[PDB]
């Protein structure tokens, strides 16, 4: 999920205000991804061993 | 394309690897106004 785009859509407006909750944007990603990273080591273990 | 993804990692060594650099998005060429096909009396009232 893209925070910059969800939460502002495509507008600079919001997008300059979003800089400053700093990471905010950016962690939701690294935590997502975090997840999803994963989510194909799990299918990896189970299936593929 | 390859150069901001290493200021994601913040490192000048990028280990092998997919990285999720900033999205893209496509960009509108042009606006549509459209407005269904009165009139005022203007040719009624000046004329």
């Amino acid at each position: 999920v893209d925070c910059t785009m969800y939460i502002c859509g495509d507008s600079t407006e919001c997008s300059n205000l979003l800089l400053q909750y700093g990471s905010f944007c950016t962690q939701l990603n690294r935590a997502l991804t975090g997840i999803a990273v994963e989510q194909d080591k799990n299918t990896q273990e189970v299936f593929a061993q | 394309p390859l150069s901001e993804t290493k200021c994601t990692l913040k490192s000048f060594t990028v280990e092998k690897g997919i990285y999720q650099t900033s999205n893209f998005r496509v960009q509108p060429t042009e606006s549509i106004v459209r407005f269904p096909n009165n009139l005022c009396p203007f040719g009624e009232v000046f004329n």
